[PDB]
């Protein structure tokens, strides 16, 4: 479904931090002996309202909160990083996680080019 | 059910149905997932003293919880809390080690003060949780700022100035607690809820040029006389 | 091989306790402040040893413990969450960790549909 | 070689050959993945205290090591120990942050008391693991209740009362121990074997109503006289 | 690309420490309370340079390190365990996560044998 | 860019590209993958005392990260510090739980003394790692054997003797930072870099056997008179 914002109010810009962890480094800045303190790691940007996704995050990440939070009730993980990683994982055994039938709505193989490539053959074989 | 994961479709970001497959999403690598914190703040709460530690509360049996977020939000509001019982005991825990204060926030509204604490640890009454550096938690932890926040989860598509505002507070937790603003160790304001940053700052600093300031060994307390929009968008005795 | 309970005795009814990640709460329930303490937070359920699954599940868990014990000696982990996840991947790479070979014997991809589907043409193609 | 993973096929509980693919094996999501733990106790081991301390022992050199698990069957017997070195020292650790009592116990034995503790931890003498709350361990915490057992993995297809039983112990953990079951703080009887959860519980009230509690500042123990199943298919003196 | 030692020295012998989780136990060697304290735990093994494989270990160990560094700043987690089970999943989703198109530079899906099976069969409908 | 993984390719060992799909590449499980740490020892760096420690250095403001790996090297030289200021305080910190020394060395410097220690943390000024068991830190621990080294990952194709060597330091961590090679807690011996562990072995051996040990309350220090290889391919006083 598509996420409908319903809060009273919606700030459209998100001025965001974050990390890069493929971040170019100059010189020896790598180094953490050298490098920057805690507080000085993160990037920022600015984001606008195109195609309404600052509104649309809000409301998104405020839906999820209790299906995350029943997540954590039944870990007893302390510190949960893995939620990310377990998402891939299943991603991939929605699509591999058995026997993929060709044609069939569940398999992810698009046999055109090798429809045709075949095709292409068989108009030879009737030339013979 | 499941947790939901965020995906842009059609101009629009919609949540993806785990019962129904598409082949034609592309997920290349782990690295076009994300985690991302929002602040309460952008939906419109009230961000006063006051009003937001109404939304915390104290509760017992209920073990705390950590997960962790990759990008945040600068916030406008923050809060770092220093509560004690009215015996001198904490009540809120020393933060865990490798958590630190949320990393961008223009005011830190740091409340110190007493309360009954009634409850080992300190939640968020509506399900939010307390967002500090990319990791974000269930409960308050001792003197460690936080912004109050929610969090998503994303496929992605193939200066910095701070202000700490101190205040007082008693009865910290219950229906009638009563909170200062500080304009030093002396010298105190009774906050209301209507009182945005900006106005605290400046009545401090028309307190300090005027000579408002106690000039006892005694506590004074200021009453301010009576003098709808969102941040983004936009001894005691009396004076008007 | 099918599993043998070689066990002294055997318990053939189970009665469990676990969690629910997806559990449908209802009001305020999810939220952790006004939810159920940690002895609360437990569904429970009755399992007779149907095809004998009880007695096997037994036997099972008892024969895990040597490969699980001599895994965990040689893990630094203080804890270990990610055992069910790397047997995920496993379960993938075992199938997906290299070129799939249609009608080879380590190849989970169904062309059957395909070939009929490529099987009617060709008759199509003899009419004509 | 590696650790099972258990699947159901042709009405029977197997373990899959890593050595050979099956392709109509289906697995649609980590959610059709389960760790179980199983309680010793269902396979028909002694569960008195005398025998069941009698598969542990204390350690050195070997760091303890803690895996999860997701679904626990309920006990009949569970064990809780505080037990101390003659000279006063904690012989167990304080269980680590996170890891509570196991959730479902009909009878807690909880036995108090002194033992040489030759060893820095407590481990299962014959491999089993100790379980806690969602979480197995290597290693006995101090005063921290659990159930011993053993856990399995699992590819799936696709009220509550709880009573405690008092002990002391002297020499624990070794081959000449000493148990006695608690009536009160001057009162005690003598442990066997035989004796089983219902029948100390029996010999508890039957103390009580009949008056053979100490009635001096002294301790009173008492020698019960005389008078092949599992549980689930059923001042010294004397008295018979 | 392959890995340039630029070293000022190469031990060309590896004498090398690791565990083995699937460690063939004799008896009660596997119980934690029986077995080996934490110094007794290691296998050991000698490796030589062939085809220059040590000197090319030492070097991308040496190159990794900027990378690493700058993925250990990135991360809140104190002690990471996670680097290869993520490697295994971005392994896979570079193949599988997306549709497969058959004879595409990016689909890992050999139709050989499948083609040649088919290609027996319109050589027996041409002989009818 | 991304963390590179080491492949064997043409009887060579390479960095997989990323943005390049090789699919003869078989990944069959995990257990094709491994990750390993090689010591600093390998690629020639001087091993004494003097220039091994001129590679480390105090810093606050960064948090230290711990990653696991899970094979390594013999070790010639190793390391152990308990370095303290002048006023007693600790310069390291405990080590945490779970972590302990590097498990093959030949020789183990254990290193006492003080310093100025102006930072939280003791990193390495070159990037690389201390490598303990099996885990790699990028910060020192008290009193806990490491080795100098770096870390890789790889996709896997389809007795024991240790000498501990003491020393006493002051300035440590500095530009003139001055050593002693101890011989009993009341004879030492100014280091020089160019110091081998055999020649310091061989160096003690012979003071014990010559009686050159201080036969007095007080401390002896001896100065050695005069008399480009890799271990691999291999009261003051004067001594001639
Ligand atoms: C996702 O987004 C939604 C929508 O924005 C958020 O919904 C809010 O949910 C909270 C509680 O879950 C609501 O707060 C409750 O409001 C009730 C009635 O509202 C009063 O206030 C409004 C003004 O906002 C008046 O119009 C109205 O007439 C009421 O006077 C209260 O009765 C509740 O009271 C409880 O708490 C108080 C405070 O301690 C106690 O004194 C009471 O005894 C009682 O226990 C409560 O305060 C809030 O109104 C909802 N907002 C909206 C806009 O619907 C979600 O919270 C959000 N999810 C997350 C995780 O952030
Ligand atoms: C998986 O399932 C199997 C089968 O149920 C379990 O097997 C048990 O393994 C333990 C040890 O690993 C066995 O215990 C040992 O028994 C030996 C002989 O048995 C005595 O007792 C039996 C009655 O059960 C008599 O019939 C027999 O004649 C013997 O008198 C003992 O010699 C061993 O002694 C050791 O420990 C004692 C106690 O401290 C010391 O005093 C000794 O010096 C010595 O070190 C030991 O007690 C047990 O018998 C096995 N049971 C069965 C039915 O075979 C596995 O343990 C289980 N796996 C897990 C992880 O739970
Ligand atoms: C991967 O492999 C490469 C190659 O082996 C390693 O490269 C080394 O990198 C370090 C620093 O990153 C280099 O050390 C620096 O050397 C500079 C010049 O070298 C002096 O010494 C050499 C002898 O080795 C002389 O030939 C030369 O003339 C110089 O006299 C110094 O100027 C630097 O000084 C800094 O530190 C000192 C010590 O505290 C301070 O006093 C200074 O003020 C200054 O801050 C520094 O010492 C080293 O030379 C490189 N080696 C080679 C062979 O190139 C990588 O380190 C390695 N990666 C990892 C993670 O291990
Ligand atoms: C189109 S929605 C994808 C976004 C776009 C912006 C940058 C984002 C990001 O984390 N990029 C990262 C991706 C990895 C890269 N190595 C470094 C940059 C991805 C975070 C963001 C956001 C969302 C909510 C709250 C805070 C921040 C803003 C959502
Ligand atoms: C046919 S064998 C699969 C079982 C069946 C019962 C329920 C199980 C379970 O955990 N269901 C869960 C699955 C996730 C769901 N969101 C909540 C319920 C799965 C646990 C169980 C068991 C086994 C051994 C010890 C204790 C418990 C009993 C094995
Ligand atoms: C051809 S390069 C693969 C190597 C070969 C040797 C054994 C290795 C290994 O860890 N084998 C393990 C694999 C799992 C098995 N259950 C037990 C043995 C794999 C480690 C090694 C190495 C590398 C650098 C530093 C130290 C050690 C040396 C690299
Ligand atoms: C205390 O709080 C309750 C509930 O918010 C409220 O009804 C009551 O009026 C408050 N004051 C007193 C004195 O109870
Ligand atoms: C104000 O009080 C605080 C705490 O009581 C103290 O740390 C601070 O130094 C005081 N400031 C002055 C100017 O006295
Ligand atoms: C209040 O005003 C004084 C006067 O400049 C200033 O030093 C002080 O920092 C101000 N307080 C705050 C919270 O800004
Ligand atoms: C002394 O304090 C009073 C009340 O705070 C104030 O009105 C007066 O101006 C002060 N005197 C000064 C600042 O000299
Ligand atoms: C102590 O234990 C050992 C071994 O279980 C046993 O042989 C011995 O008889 C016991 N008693 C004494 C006094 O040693
Ligand atoms: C019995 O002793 C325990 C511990 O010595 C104590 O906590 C408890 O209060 C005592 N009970 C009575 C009734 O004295
Ligand atoms: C023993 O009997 C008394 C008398 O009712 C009771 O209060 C006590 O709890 C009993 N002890 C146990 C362990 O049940
Ligand atoms: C006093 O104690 C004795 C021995 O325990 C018992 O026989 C007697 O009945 C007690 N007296 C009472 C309970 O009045
Ligand atoms: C101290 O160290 C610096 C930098 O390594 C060096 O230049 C200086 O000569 C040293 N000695 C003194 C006395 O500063
Ligand atoms: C040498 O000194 C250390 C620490 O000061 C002490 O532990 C050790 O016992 C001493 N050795 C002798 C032989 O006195
Ligand atoms: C130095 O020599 C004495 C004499 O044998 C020996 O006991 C001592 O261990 C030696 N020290 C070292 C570090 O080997
Ligand atoms: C006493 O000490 C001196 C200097 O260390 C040494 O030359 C002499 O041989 C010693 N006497 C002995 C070992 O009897």
């Amino acid at each position: 479904e598509a996420i409908v914002n319903a809060q009273p109010k919606c700030n459209p810009n998100l001025h965001y931090w974050t990390t890069q962890d493929e971040g170019a480094a100059i010189g020896l800045a790598w180094i953490p002996y050298f490098g920057p303190a805690a507080e000085g790691i993160y990037i920022e940007g600015l984001m606008h309202n195109q195609d309404g996704l600052i509104c649309g995050l809000r409301q998104l990440a405020n839906e999820t909160t209790q299906a995350l939070q029943l997540f954590l009730r039944a870990t007893t993980e302390l510190r949960t990083f893995s939620i990310l990683n377990r998402k891939a994982i299943d991603f991939l055994l929605q699509r591999w996680g058995g026997t993929c039938h060709i044609l069939g709505p569940d398999c992810c193989i698009e046999p055109a080019d090798w429809t045709k490539n075949i095709t292409d053959k068989i108009d030879q074989i009737i030339h013979d | 059910r499941s947790i939901p994961l965020g995906v842009i479709h059609n101009s629009a970001l919609q949540v993806s149905d785990v019962d129904k497959l598409v082949c034609r999403d592309k997920l290349s690598s782990t690295n076009q997932l994300r985690s991302v914190g929002l602040n309460l703040e952008g939906n419109g709460v009230a961000t006063d003293v006051p009003s937001a530690t109404k939304r915390w509360g104290f509760r017992s049996g209920v073990p705390p919880k950590v997960v962790n977020y990759e990008a945040g939000e600068w916030a406008e509001n923050c809060y770092n809390l220093e509560i004690k019982k009215p015996d001198g005991s904490e009540c809120l825990p020393a933060a865990p080690d490798g958590i630190r204060g949320f990393p961008r926030c223009r005011y830190v509204h740091k409340v110190s003060g007493t309360g009954p604490c009634a409850g080992d640890f300190a939640f968020h009454k509506e399900g939010a949780f307390f967002l500090y550096d990319r990791l974000a938690s269930t409960v308050i932890y001792r003197g460690t700022t936080f912004a109050e926040g929610v969090v998503a989860f994303l496929i992605l598509p193939q200066g910095y100035y701070s202000t700490t505002i101190r205040y007082q507070a008693t009865g910290f937790g219950t229906n009638e607690t009563e909170y200062l603003f500080e304009v030093d160790n002396l010298t105190y304001v009774q906050l209301e809820s209507r009182f945005t940053p900006q106005f605290l700052l400046q009545l401090n600093e028309t307190i300090y040029t005027s000579g408002k300031r106690s000039n006892t060994t005694g506590k004074l307390i200021w009453k301010v006389n009576p003098e709808e929009w969102a941040f983004w968008e936009t001894x005691x005795x009396x004076x008007x």
